[PDB]
């Protein structure tokens, strides 16, 4: 049993602002300690070693600090292309280890979803289902509520939605959603519909087509 | 420059085992470690071991003893990791990752990850969909379209546009876990309305598992 844990497990801090990440170590490890970034569906990179100064191209604003035990990540004049998650690591003994990981989230004003909605393929259909797809593009902050609307009919049970990871150029989010029918009961319907609440909406937002186009 | 190049993405049986290979080129593989690492999003990161390319020798961490086991081809400068005795607990992305270090400056260098699925469940590969431009997916003068990537199994599919000429714009959902176990995904991606007459968009779907790869053309409707 040797162990490292970093306290928070997510951070918020706004463009331009100083943050810093926590690491305690089980035992003394001295230099030997080393921090890294990862983005959702990307390898680590290495920020940090010697606990103490940084991989060649890594920029200054990343500074690791520290003593035997006690260690800070240290990030300054944080940018939307900081936003990752960030461990730390002993690599004094065997076995090595990382750090549980802090999520660094990125405050910023409010933005509306732009809301686009697409009907179902003609080759989909051939397969014998429809599928509705409901786009909530670029918006902050995370939080959004879509609710799919069949001839004004409220419908449940029938969709599926995921959002991204929070955006590194302009830290926002984007929803999808999916609304999945039999080709049977999409054809005894006109009107599909996705409604669309959102803190930057005054008031709801529907996109919808008519079946038959 | 300096490249560790992963296996595609496996499905394996419970209780079978699979072998990972890393690929190094733009350096002297005889002279650097090769390390590799677990990462299970439900628990973190975990160091499995090192591997010296000159001479063979390795470091295990003692708890995949019997799981893992580190191997190096010096001829083709390939370094490998047998996986052995998955449970269905065991599925994650594994990595592989070297650091060159010239007078004290060090850098490092991470494979791109091999997803590993341990379940008794069969392969499906994705139907492929297209998400057209309409008037219904304009805002400002540009448009939204995208491909619809259903039923398939296991995680992950890889998606491109245009051959990977195509990124600015684009979001690839995460995937979500349908009623049946299969998975469904969307990507889409904004571009200019004006050029929908002469532009062309693919997206290229590549699925490992089921060795389905499709290119699909997304026209406006
Ligand atoms: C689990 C993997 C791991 O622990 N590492 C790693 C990371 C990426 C790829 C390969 C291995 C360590 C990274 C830090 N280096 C520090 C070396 C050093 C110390 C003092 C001065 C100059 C250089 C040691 C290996």
């Amino acid at each position: 049993d040797i162990v490292m844990t970093q306290s928070q497990k997510f951070m918020s801090t706004s463009v331009g602002d100083r943050v810093s990440v926590t690491c305690k170590a089980s035992q003394n490890v001295g230099t030997n300690v080393a921090w890294y970034q990862q983005k959702p569906g990307q390898s680590p990179k290495a920020l940090i070693y010697s606990a103490s100064y940084r991989y060649s191209g890594v920029p200054d604003r990343f500074t690791g600090s520290g003593s035997g035990t006690d260690f800070t990540l240290t990030i300054s004049n944080v940018q939307s292309e900081d936003l990752a998650e960030y461990f730390c690591q002993q690599y004094n003994s065997y076995p090595y280890t990382f750090g549980g990981g802090t999520k660094l989230e990125i405050k910023r004003t409010v933005a509306a979803p732009s809301v686009f909605i697409f009907p179902p393929s003609d080759e989909q259909l051939k397969s014998g289902t429809a599928s509705v797809v409901c786009l909530l593009n670029n918006f902050y902050p995370r939080e959004a509520k879509v609710q799919w609307k069949v001839d004004n009919a409220l419908q449940s049970g029938n969709s599926q939605e995921s959002v991204t990871e929070q955006d590194s150029k302009d830290s926002t989010y984007s929803l999808s959603s999916t609304l999945t029918l039999s080709k049977a009961d999409y054809e005894k319907h006109k009107v599909y519909a996705c409604e669309v609440t959102h803190q930057g909406l005054s008031s709801p937002v529907t996109k919808s087509f008519n079946r038959g186009e | 420059q300096v490249q560790l190049q992963q296996s595609g993405a496996e499905l394996v049986k419970p209780g079978a085992s699979v072998k990972l290979s890393c690929k190094a080129s733009g350096y002297t593989f005889t002279n650097y470690d090769i390390n590799w690492v677990r990462q299970r999003p439900e628990q973190g990161l975990e160091w499995i071991g090192w591997i010296f390319p000159g001479d063979g020798s390795t470091k295990y961490n003692e708890k995949f003893k019997g799981k893992a086991t580190l191997t190096t081809d010096k001829s083709s400068s390939t370094a490998y990791m047998q996986l052995s005795r998955l449970t269905s607990e065991d599925s994650a992305v594994f990595f592989c990752a070297t650091e060159l270090v010239k007078d004290y400056y060090a850098m490092d260098y991470w494979g791109q990850g091999t997803s590993v699925t341990v379940s008794s469940a069969s392969t499906k590969g994705p139907s492929v969909f297209p998400l057209a431009p309409s008037s219904k997916s304009t805002s400002g003068g540009t448009a939204a379209l995208g491909c619809l990537v259903k039923d398939y199994f296991p995680e992950p599919v890889t998606v491109s546009w245009n051959s990977g000429a195509l990124t600015s714009g684009v979001h690839t959902f995460p995937a979500v876990l349908q009623s049946s176990g299969l998975y469904s995904l969307s990507s889409v991606v904004t571009v200019p309305s004006s050029s929908l007459g002469t532009q062309t968009y693919i997206c290229n779907v590549n699925h490992k598992p089921s060795n389905t790869k499709v290119d699909k053309r997304v026209e406006p409707k």
